[PDB]
């Protein structure tokens, strides 16, 4: 699982959810639900649609330079599982997302 | 193809032959019609038989005449090695009636479809499809003595071996009883018979082995007496045609 | 050390396998025949790790790398991912690299020293590999074929490409890798080498059809055995000859 | 294969164990089998058959003579 | 011929380096492999050949492959923990880090 | 005449009179064999359908191209309240 | 399957009939090729066959070299747009109908592939994972 | 059974993961039906007479009588059903709290979809979780005997481990597994504050 | 849902995506190669009459003279004016990569904004150079 | 079958040795055993392999 954000709801989208897809540049263009993925087609703007979020951070509404929405980095080093670790980021992220 | 046909079908005595087709007909076509039906299909009926019986000789006669390698233009070392074998008079002759067989059944096939379609009894027209298959009967009555030469040069070619003309091959002679069995056998993977009197080989026996990282093949021979060579025999005719077509050592 | 295998009929070896001087990478199909091939030959001395990539067999296409580091495209699962630095020891840098372009087995050809890259590589991609691989970076194709990895086989003693290579290419292209190059052959005579087959500094590995006239072609330019240092291609002249 | 190889074969290793009683008693079965069919076999088969039958009854009665 | 003997030569007379530069490059071989006895298949006491655990279980197509248990870690107590890989969405991969 | 095109038939015929069902509750046709050996074992159980969602999970199918590898799929959910004994009945085998 | 496929076809939508051009997808000088037969198929009365990803045809070409074309030859299908599963859950598409001719070994006519390659696809045939630049 | 009088069963001493069942119902009334959906039949093409939307030829003259095997038009829906092999994946004991969370997932939470199920409420009691799709609609009853023989095959031998359990609402297209992410990915909204 | 939707937009009648003209209103080289485009048999304007903002041939050069005064054309250029909205916009939105997302931005702002402002400069001259 | 003694031959190679009272209890299942290593789908001219009966005899040897 990798639980994705769609491409133009900027919601999450749970597997066996929605539709990813793929242009002859071959990147990945996923959807939450089939109202986007028509809003796709149809070739509409996110940034002038208001009701997604990639409007309400660019226009100003719910905030988004933040030192808590700094530590969604998907890394490329997957480095070497000591369990205690896990231990810590479990109560990491518990504690995070109350801050924001 | 080139190289030891072993996939030429199979062919029956004439009999057989004969017996295979007819019995396909009776099986595969209809067989029920009565006199108060209506002409067209009396004449549809008979018809019917009479083509389908005359495919059945031609393409089993089809699977013959494409089977055999056709001896002239192959290669003259095996065009040449089959004569010894099978008298290349004796072959094309036979092969040739065989396709004087099959333009004669198509023929009569022709005639009798062409013929019945003026019909206008049931008896008319069963006595002619009785007399359309009677004289294909008798055509594959003639062909009983051919028929049987042509079973035996089958089981035989596929137990020819197969030689190439073009790579690195080379040549095994000496009298017979010397030692070159027992030598070959050393040299190469090989079921050689080794036995310790004159004609015990009588034909070509082939072993591979390799040098240098390349297929070689070594080729057996029977042997040759002095006997001087106007009068020789066909067991030692294949030890000579060996030394002459091909590129060897 | 030539060695003939298949893959479960297969002899397409170099694309379903990736082989390193450190490491071994097969995939997970079917039964451990495959497996117990490199078994046979490695012992234990190298970590030899099952995977899939995209939960796909076709890992040494999908994946590219050496004995220092190795890459993986975007497609990989963390599941995936966490399983190789598990797997791996620590001399070894894993990174997933985004692009365009998805197979690194086809867009890269490398050793531990210079790498062979597809021409239109994203640059930050060509900056991200010498960090990675601690290698030498060129834009080059082999004799117009676009493709460097299927197209050509690498080690630190030599390498191998398609029979459609010019001396003109290969002339130059020796220069750049400082290896001595053939134009060869494989798997009764399929023209794409880097599928065929895998080789490191020690092992080859190699379908089975294979001919063992260019078994040892192979055995002369990665000499293999001790020691083959090309001057047996002056013994082979009159195999290859009569060969073509 | 390359020359006749059975005939080789049985000059190595030979015909099978029961090779002969299999051969013997397929004999001895035979007359069996043969009134058997006769009272066997109908639908034209017969017909064939005894056409078959009285052949082999001319051709003993042609070399007895 | 000798309108063969030129398409082979491209077989035959191999490319060169010209040896270009001051940087100096070998080949790496581990002692490990250099030091490892060869694979005789008729021995008595040899490497068990995981062919051979495959079928003691076992079979081709029946035999489950523990892909774990063989992989490197601080500790062999935590070769068979499961990574929770999602706490509430926002799952786990984009926040594990050291430090 | 002879139909010129085979094609199979539409529809299973075993499932006839397809009719409407005579409850709303299936009686169950046949229980499993009885061992005399075992230890004591309810062998059927009922419940209330109400469900429909789905689930991801790896597959541990050695030989199927999915070992070791994530799968989704449908399930249903069957609401399950404990059930009572309230009754016990016993059956002659007649040569009827 | 038949001859060329390493391991067994997995169950996809059915995208392309008989009777559909789709593009030509390889440098091999074609530009659309015309679907007209689809091995393993299936025989049902007025069913037509048709194929998917993956999936190896006959069929021949409209546009392109002369030489290549009045002849039916091999194919695979690389792209399909019309949306089929993986069963790691999604569902996708791409964007239009492509493949590339073969032997019927599978061995490429063509040298590379321009596009991208279908990943299903890309298991079955290795030929094709070889000349591919971008699975997925 | 003499102590078991007035005694209730727990349902996981009944069976337990990993173990095929097999589950009998009654199927889903759908009326008085026409043929075509009834059995599955070509349609006449458009614009026939007397309809198109049926079978057109029904006998010869022998025999004089509507065969059985002619599928005509009638009730199609609300049979009993046999169907088996099915597998279990979860028994999930309802009092225990957080049932959709797994040893992977371990986010507290319900099998009970948000919103409830679609005409159905809650899982309150304990449940079985079995994949495929159960013969009949919801709010019925069903059966479940087990098996009745070893049928076993080597895919009923394989012991699954649940990965992750949706629960997103059903009705509409649901995006959120608890409501405290909806909660959370909106922010605060206006009659909040 | 309805007709006009469908035909105007099914998955075989798709426009050209503009990210990907939006790189190629990056740099000079795509500038060039998309204003040589040597002879095509089926290509509309033989190859030639290429807009780039409207990927679209045109027939002959008068087309061209009404597509560049027309509203048409003039939809398209205040399109592509902002940040082309890539798939990093829309997960940063989500809070989510936000590190790449940054640099992108200053990019955009730095590098290549007054660079395709430059590009367009020059399609306007070396365009007004023929028509 | 019952009452029927079976044993490997010690001292002559790749024997067997079936003994017992009855008649038919032992033929029958000394058939069985031959019937069961039949040689499907092959040339049996080529293919010698089996078990055969190799004697018939009497558990006494002398009389
Ligand atoms: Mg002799
Ligand atoms: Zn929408
Ligand atoms: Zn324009």
């Amino acid at each position: 699982m990798r639980i994705y954000q769609c491409h133009f709801c900027s919601s999450p989208c749970y597997p066996g959810h929605g539709i990813m897809f793929v242009r002859n540049d071959a990147k990945e263009f996923r959807f939450c639900r089939s109202k986007c993925h028509k809003a796709f087609k149809q070739r509409r703007n996110p940034r002038k649609l208001k009701w997604t979020k990639a409007f309400r951070k660019a226009a100003g509404k719910e905030l988004a330079v933040d030192s808590t929405l700094t530590f969604a980095q998907r890394r490329n080093v997957p480095v070497r599982y000591n369990r205690e670790l896990v231990a810590t980021t479990l109560k990491a992220m518990a504690r995070i997302e109350e801050i924001r | 193809m080139q190289l030891s046909w072993k996939d030429i079908p199979t062919v029956a005595p004439a009999n057989d032959l004969l017996d295979i087709v007819l019995n396909r007909t009776q099986r595969k076509t209809p067989t029920v019609i009565r006199p108060g039906f209506k002409i067209t299909r009396i004449r549809a009926f008979y018809m019917r038989k009479v083509k389908y019986t005359g495919e059945g000789f031609v393409e089993k006669f089809e699977d013959i005449l494409k089977g055999f390698p056709n001896i002239n233009d192959v290669h003259p070392f095996h065009r040449d090695l089959m004569d010894t074998l099978y008298e290349k008079n004796h072959y094309k002759i036979s092969l040739a009636a065989i396709s004087r067989a099959k333009s004669l059944v198509e023929q009569v096939a022709r005639d009798y479809v062409r013929l019945l379609k003026f019909g206008q009894s049931l008896f008319q027209c069963k006595q002619l499809k009785r007399a359309a298959l009677g004289r294909m009967a008798t055509i594959v009555k003639k062909l009983r003595d051919p028929l049987a030469y042509l079973e035996q040069v089958r089981q035989h070619i596929g137990r020819l071996p197969s030689i190439d003309p073009n790579t690195r091959t080379l040549l095994i002679c000496g009298y017979p009883n010397v030692g070159k069995s027992s030598f070959l056998r050393c040299i190469t993977k090989s079921d050689v018979d080794v036995q310790p009197y004159a004609f015990t080989t009588k034909s070509l026996y082939v072993g591979h082995f390799d040098y240098k990282y390349l297929r070689f093949q070594a080729i057996d021979t029977p042997g040759i007496l002095d006997r001087p060579t106007e009068e020789m025999n066909n067991i030692e005719m294949q030890s000579i045609y060996a030394i002459a077509h091909l590129r060897s050592c | 050390m030539a060695t003939r295998t298949q893959f479960e009929n297969s002899n397409e070896i170099g694309v379903f396998s990736k082989l390193t001087n450190t490491y071994c990478l097969v995939a997970v199909g079917g039964s451990e025949n495959f497996y117990s091939a490199f078994e046979a030959e490695l012992g234990d001395a190298i970590p030899i790790v099952h995977t899939t990539i995209a939960g796909t067999r076709i890992i040494g296409r999908m994946t590219a790398g050496n004995r220092r580091g190795l890459l993986v495209p975007t497609q990989t699962t963390d599941q995936e991912l966490q399983h190789l630095r598990n797997s791996l020891p620590d001399s070894v840098k894993i990174q997933r690299v985004e692009e365009r372009l998805s197979a690194l087995g086809n867009v890269i050809c490398c050793n531990d020293y210079v790498a062979l890259v597809h021409p239109d590589i994203d640059r930050e991609t060509e900056e991200l590999i010498s960090d990675v691989l601690g290698v030498e970076v060129f834009r080059q194709t082999i004799s117009g074929n676009i493709l460097v990895g299927s197209y050509c086989s690498l080690s630190n003693q030599g390498g191998l490409v398609h029979p459609q290579t010019s001396v003109q290419d290969q002339e130059e292209l020796s220069s750049l890798l400082q290896v001595p190059l053939v134009a060869g052959t494989v798997n009764r005579g399929s023209s794409v080498v880097g599928a065929g087959m895998v080789v490191n500094d020690y092992l080859a590995v190699t379908g089975l059809d294979t001919t063992a006239p260019e078994l040892s072609v192979i055995e002369s330019i990665f000499r293999l055995q001790d020691a083959q240092p090309e001057s047996i291609s002056g013994n082979l002249r009159d195999t290859l000859i009569e060969t073509y | 294969p390359q020359n006749d190889y059975i005939e080789r074969h049985i000059k190595q290793h030979g015909k099978r164990l029961d090779h002969e009683e299999r051969k013997r008693k397929r004999e001895a079965r035979e007359s069996h089998k043969i009134s058997e069919r006769a009272q066997k076999l109908t639908g034209w088969k017969g017909k064939q058959f005894a056409k078959k039958r009285y052949a082999e009854k001319v051709s003993m009665r042609k070399k007895i003579k | 011929s000798q309108s063969r003997i030129n398409n082979v030569l491209n077989k035959i007379h191999v490319a060169q380096p010209q040896a270009r530069d001051d940087v100096k490059r070998t080949p790496f071989i581990p002692e490990s492999v250099k030091n490892l006895k060869k694979y005789d298949p008729e021995d008595p006491n040899r490497r068990k050949l995981a062919r051979d655990i495959e079928a003691e279980n076992g079979g081709a197509g029946v035999f489950n492959v523990n892909l774990k248990d063989k992989y490197l870690l601080e500790d062999d107590e935590w070769k068979n923990d499961i990574m929770p890989e999602i706490l509430d969405g926002k799952n786990v991969y984009d926040f594990l880090d050291p430090e | 005449s002879h139909r010129k095109y085979e094609a199979p038939r539409h529809g299973h015929l075993g499932f006839l009179p397809r009719k409407r069902a005579a409850s709303i509750r299936a009686r169950v046709k046949a229980f499993p064999k009885d061992d005399r050996s075992k230890p004591v074992a309810l062998t059927s159980f009922l419940g209330y359908k109400a469900g429909m969602t789905t689930i991801v999970r790896d597959l541990d199918r050695p030989g199927s191209k999915f070992h070791k590898r994530e799968v989704v799929e449908a399930v249903t959910v069957v609401d399950t309240p404990p059930v009572v004994v309230v009754g016990v009945v016993g059956y002659v085998e007649t040569p009827r | 399957s038949g001859n060329g496929a390493q391991g067994t076809k997995f169950r996809i939508s059915l995208g392309l009939p008989v009777g559909a051009i789709m593009n030509c997808a390889d440098n091999s000088g074609a530009r659309n090729l015309y679907i007209i037969a689809v091995k393993g198929s299936g025989s049902r009365l007025n069913r037509l066959p048709a194929a998917s990803l993956g999936d190896m045809v006959m069929a021949t070409v409209k546009k392109g070299k002369p030489e290549l074309r009045k002849k039916v030859m091999p194919a695979i299908v690389v792209r399909q747009a019309k949306s089929w599963r993986r069963r790691d859950g999604v569902f996708l598409y791409f964007e239009d109908n492509a493949g590339v001719i073969a032997n019927p070994k599978g061995e490429m006519k063509g040298s590379a592939i321009t596009g991208p390659v279908g990943k299903e696809c890309a298991d079955l045939w290795p030929r094709v994972a070889s000349n591919s630049g971008v699975v997925v | 059974a003499r102590e078991h009088f007035e005694k209730t069963v727990a349902v996981d001493s009944v069976f337990e993961q990993n173990e095929m069942i097999d589950a009998i119902a009654v199927t889903k009334g759908h009326g008085f039906e026409g043929v075509t959906h009834r059995w599955g039949t070509k349609k006449l093409p458009r614009k026939t007479h007397r309809g198109l939307r049926k079978v057109a030829c029904i006998g010869a003259w022998h025999p004089a009588h509507v065969m059985w095997s002619v599928a005509r038009a009638g009730q199609r829906g609300y049979h009993s059903r046999t169907s088996i092999n099915h597998k279990i994946y979860r028994v999930g004991k309802g009092d225990d709290e957080a049932n959709g969370a797994t040893s992977f997932d371990r986010t507290k939470k319900t099998i009970t979809p948000m919103g409830g199920f679609v005409h159905y409420g809650e899982i309150k009691n304990d449940f079985i979780m079995v994949k495929g799709c159960i013969p009949g609609n919801r709010k019925r009853i069903v059966t479940l005997r087990k098996s009745l023989y070893t049928n076993t095959s080597r895919k009923a031998l394989e012991e699954v481990s649940l990965k992750w359990i949706d629960t997103a609402s059903k009705f509409g297209k649901g995006r959120f597994q608890t409501p405290a992410e909806k909660h959370a990915f909106m922010g605060t909204l206006k009659k909040d504050l | 849902m309805g007709r006009y939707s469908v035909k105007r937009y099914k998955t075989k009648r798709r426009t050209r995506d503009l990210d990907l003209i939006y790189n190629d209103l990056s740099t000079k080289e795509s500038v060039q190669k998309l204003l040589n485009q040597p002879l095509d048999e089926t290509k509309p304007g033989l190859g030639q009459h290429y807009c780039i903002h409207c990927a679209k041939y045109m027939e002959t050069a008068i087309a061209l003279k009404t597509h560049l005064k027309g509203k048409v054309h003039k939809r398209r250029v205040k399109e592509l004016r902002g940040v082309p909205y890539t798939q990093e916009v829309s997960d940063a939105a989500a809070g989510y990569n936000l590190n790449k997302f940054l640099n992108r931005v200053q990019e955009i702002t730095q590098s290549v904004g007054p660079e395709k402002e430059s590009n367009e400069a020059l399609l306007k001259e070396h365009l007004d150079s023929t028509l | 079958r019952d009452g029927v003694t079976i044993e490997f031959s010690t001292n002559v190679k790749d024997e067997i040795v079936l003994s017992g009272n009855s008649v038919e209890d032992v033929s029958q299942n000394a058939a069985d055993l031959q019937q069961i290593c039949r040689v499907r789908n092959k040339d049996i001219r080529k293919f010698l392999d089996g078990i055969y009966v190799s004697h018939k005899g009497f558990i006494t040897e002398d009389l």
